């Protein structure tokens, strides 16, 4: 009975940092959508750790924010043949403030958001965020409309305003052009889970409500009292 | 400062934190070692259950107040305490052999019935623990089996994908909605399949959720005592389902020729300690 | 300054840390802490609650209802097997998608003694019992009661009591058998037989339903932490 | 309760104080005082039909 | 020497850091402190002095002077609204260019209670009473008196008294509201309606105006820091 568990604790399940977001922006002129890249956060992208938040009702943590920022090179003509280290930007903007519409904007000062300035070939940008919510616990279902009416969206798409991480090149790039991509990574600490809940067993379809298509319960045996193998798969 | 501690293999470590944040420092990871039946009588209607049979106490609390210890309202109106805490009776819903499932949605359930429907049609905040008793005659030669349960934050998918669903076949007035045990074909209508529960979890793993079994060998009726479950501590009752029920018979009911063949079922919930906050002069319809 | 040397190790991003890092919110204060009932410590709290095992996991039943209920029927038979399945918790069909295996699936390796409950769903009147027993490896899976009986077993009387319940017992070579199951670290089978045979008055229905329950013994463990081989996506689902 | 010993059901007997119209469908009685009698766990359950009037006495 | 390892999080730039830095003047020495008189040292008590609020905001009015005097002139009505808005401290045309919102404007989330203290201009022998009434979010903005009536409310004498202040009370589901508010986390309207309808005396003008005074009670505060949505630039200014 000296077999305790250790490793089956609420943290240790849950403080592994899974990737959240794949981004991709370039950094030439024109198509100014494609200088910047931006993500409203979510857990629900990603299902590698949609389905570890998705055993307990309420959530309340701490987090551990990473980047790992990777660029290449874009094929054609008139490409670098010498080029110097490039920076990335990386601000938050909190629900209720101002965009960037694209890239070299006014709004890209950050007096009062936390931008982060990362350069290549170092360790990845890390930062910590609080429980940050107006509610007690960052509900992962919830039952009920938006309106008192009973009308707007319906799930868990009306507690999740977090705002958006915009990130962008900081170097002008004169002769070529290069995309990056992005890789978020969020590692939660201090975690209390209330209300467990079964996991889901069909697959996720959507990354806005708890859509799914009726699935199996178990594969298929072959007769109720079927042992499998009684001998190895040879002869 | 300059902690010493153990750790999971003398052996020691010396962390310490060099930031001005609770939120900065490193994650703890470390653990410091004729007969006598029973008769609820609240408000003024009493039942009458069993002497031997176990009522299971919701997540293990009992439904209290709310003190004032965790209150973040500005006025606090008063609550009663006889005028709802009735065992209101909903509708009657019929047993047969080929029955899937109901469900139902009771902060949207109670709203015709009492004066629970009349607090909180005025009110804009709402709490209240219920005391969940659901009934069947039984009898010796009527075999069959049933599974209830109060699931929490039950979130259901859309029949049809890329489509919200409607609050006409989300919820009910009256009635409780079938589970179908195929699939559903409908545009805006809910995915209610009986091996997937709705939520689209294995129907299997409902039991976490304080769940009660009405076999009906071994026992006649099912209370569950479920508390408020929410994060927010207040929130308005007629755009958020605090929990949902759900009976789904795991075994069929089999009768033989010479026995009765209209088995019913009924719900006796009853609201305990309803507090209401932030009366507007609304009267929402 | 200080003359630091920069280790092996330096500018990594291992996943499985514990480091500091600086605040992105400084000063922030948070809303204060409220008791939601259910605070869960362990995972393993979950992996304690029963969930019903789907052991009529045939082909066409699996997408049914049908796939959880047993069948018990009543009448002269005296050899047939109501069930039997490898004790594999991780892998086997039987037990994956239950809620003892889903916590598990996450864990490499398990440890402890897993609990059956049969509840039997039948007419008040009925009267049977049966032999449910665990056979250790060994050698051949049970294939009449003679041969299940030496293993150790129960008898349950369906009458006297409904729910009767099998703790299977650890009896294992290695401290800890790896959820994906070789012939090494495997687990015995486990099965059960007719005693007497379900005895039914006229006035009750001759057939009746069995349906089994699975949790893991307060003595379970897991060793390690990988993907679960059953969700998955494809791009980044909008 | 008269009946076989294998009989099971559930009745509500609901008092309905004067207010305003008798009750016509099992949701209308809910509302008021009431017991769920389970008949196969006790036969004669009791109900104390309680005293709530606007005077101490009321006339025969 | 000392073997250190880099962790994540060096050779950055994050905006909102406290790090020591080497001096650039070194040994210089500063002028001394003088009392310089209203030294503030939060910048809420800023959001505790009064700033009138332009509730005659309509779009002819804002840009004259006349967007800060509401109407209440005299005679039989009884029906008519004098004035009404949403109580949405941050997004409101009526609050947003006032003191207490442009300083909130800068915060993300506002929790606490705003108070409005309505002032009456007027002839000193005119005698009336108003009711103001803050109706939470419920369901239909008042729009008959007997509707206000039911919401918390102020019965204010003009003659008696001039300057009644209503206190805004703060009923709301979280602690913290945002600025931005949506649906959910909104406030409730605010209302006033005519109660005896204004009596000036022959001698007097029959019209009056009733100016609007909006600053936060003591218990406000704010919990995030963002980008005014107010002022803006092009290029470097020159
Ligand atoms: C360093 C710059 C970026 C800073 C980003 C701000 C912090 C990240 C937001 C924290 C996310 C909270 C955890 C999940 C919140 C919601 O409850 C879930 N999405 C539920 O859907």
């Amino acid at each position: 009975n000296y077999h305790s568990r250790t490793e089956s604790s609420i943290e240790n399940f849950l403080c592994r940092a899974a990737c959240v977001y794949i981004a991709t922006y370039k950094s030439a002129g024109g198509t100014p959508t494609e200088r910047y890249a931006s993500w409203r956060i979510n857990t629900r992208q990603m299902v590698q750790l949609r389905r570890k938040f998705e055993l307990f009702t309420y959530l309340r943590f701490d987090m551990e924010i990473t980047f790992v920022i990777t660029s290449t090179q874009d094929p054609g003509t008139q490409l670098a043949q010498d080029m110097p280290v490039l920076t990335h930007q990386i601000m938050y903007i909190p629900p209720g403030g101002p965009v960037p519409n694209s890239a070299t904007d006014f709004a890209w000062q950050s007096s009062t958001n936390p931008s982060i300035f990362w350069t290549e070939g170092c360790a990845p940008a890390r930062m910590s965020v609080p429980f940050i919510s107006i509610g007690n616990a960052y509900s992962n279902f919830y039952d009920g409309w938006s309106h008192f009416t009973q009308e707007g969206v319906y799930g868990f798409n009306s507690l999740n305003n977090m705002g958006h991480i915009y990130v962008r090149h900081v170097n002008e790039q004169s002769l070529g052009v290069s995309t990056s991509t992005l890789r978020v990574y969020f590692k939660p600490k201090h975690v209390r889970a209330w209300v467990p809940r079964p996991p889901r067993l069909s697959p996720y379809v959507k990354s806005s409500n708890v859509n799914f298509k009726p699935t199996a319960v178990t594969t298929e045996r072959k007769d109720i009292n079927d042992v499998g193998t009684l001998r190895p798969v040879g002869y | 400062g300059a902690q010493v501690s153990t750790q999971k293999t003398t052996i020691h470590y010396t962390n310490i934190n060099y930031y001005k944040d609770a939120a900065s420092n490193s994650a703890n990871r470390q653990d410091f070692t004729s007969d006598r039946v029973r008769s609820i009588t609240l408000g003024n209607s009493t039942i009458t259950t069993q002497e031997c049979a176990n009522v299971v106490v919701g997540y293990g609390v009992w439904p209290s107040y709310l003190q004032d210890n965790e209150a973040t309202a500005e006025d606090q109106p008063t609550q009663p305490d006889v005028a709802t805490c009735r065992f209101y009776t909903l509708d009657s819903i019929q047993w047969q052999k080929e029955s899937d499932g109901w469900w139902w949605k009771f902060p949207e359930a109670l709203k015709n019935m009492g004066l629970f429907g009349q607090n909180m049609e005025y009110h804009y905040l709402g709490r209240s623990g219920y005391t969940i008793h659901v009934q069947c005659n039984a009898s010796k030669f009527h075999q069959g089996c049933l599974l209830v349960v109060c699931v929490p934050e039950a979130e259901m998918g859309c029949s049809d994908v890329e489509r919200e669903v409607v609050a006409a076949s989300l919820s009910s007035e009256d009635t409780a909605k079938s589970f179908s045990r195929t699939e559903s074909n409908g545009q805006h209508t809910v995915q209610t399949v009986v091996y997937n529960a709705g939520m689209g979890v294995g129907v299997g793993n409902l039991t976490i959720f304080p769940h009660q079994w009405i076999n009906l060998r071994t026992n006649n009726s099912a209370t569950i005592v479920m508390p408020y479950i929410n994060s927010v501590p207040m929130d308005n009752m007629f755009r958020h389902y605090n929990f949902t029920l759900m009976i789904i018979p795991f075994a069929k009911l089999e009768y033989t020729e010479q026995a009765s063949n209209y088995v019913p079922i009924t719900v006796t919930v009853a609201p305990m300690c309803a507090e209401y906050n932030g009366l507007r002069l609304a009267s929402h319809q | 300054g200080l003359p630091t040397m920069l280790t092996p190790g330096s500018n990594q991003f291992l996943t499985s840390d514990d480091f500091q890092s600086p605040s992105a919110m400084p000063q922030f204060d948070v809303t204060p802490e409220m008791k939601i009932p259910g605070e869960v410590h362990n995972l393993m709290e979950i992996a304690e609650v029963d969930s019903v095992v789907p052991v009529n996991n045939t082909k066409e039943n699996i997408n049914s209802m049908e796939a959880y209920r047993i069948p018990v029927t009543g009448g002269d038979q005296l050899h047939t097997q109501v069930f039997g399945f490898q004790m594999q918790p991780g892998l086997n069909s039987v037990f994956k998608r239950t809620l003892l295996g889903e916590i598990l699936n996450y864990y490499a390796h398990w440890s402890g003694s897993v609990k059956l409950t049969f509840v039997f769903c039948g007419s008040a009147m009925a009267t049977g019992k049966f032999l449910l027993a665990y056979s250790p490896p060994g050698a051949s899976p049970p294939q009449n009661r003679k041969q299940a009986m030496l293993g150790t077993h129960v008898i349950w009387d369906v009458g006297l009591q409904s729910s009767c319940v099998l703790c299977i017992p650890w009896i294992s070579q290695t401290h800890y058998r790896l959820v994906q199951q070789d012939e090494y670290t495997s687990a015995g089978y486990v099965t059960c037989w007719y005693q007497t045979g379900l005895i039914v008055p006229p006035g009750a229905p001759p057939s009746c339903t069995i349906l089994c329950f699975a949790s893991a013994c307060n003595d379970f463990s897991v060793r390690n932490l990988r993907d679960t081989p059953f969700i998955e996506q494809t791009q980044l689902l909008q």
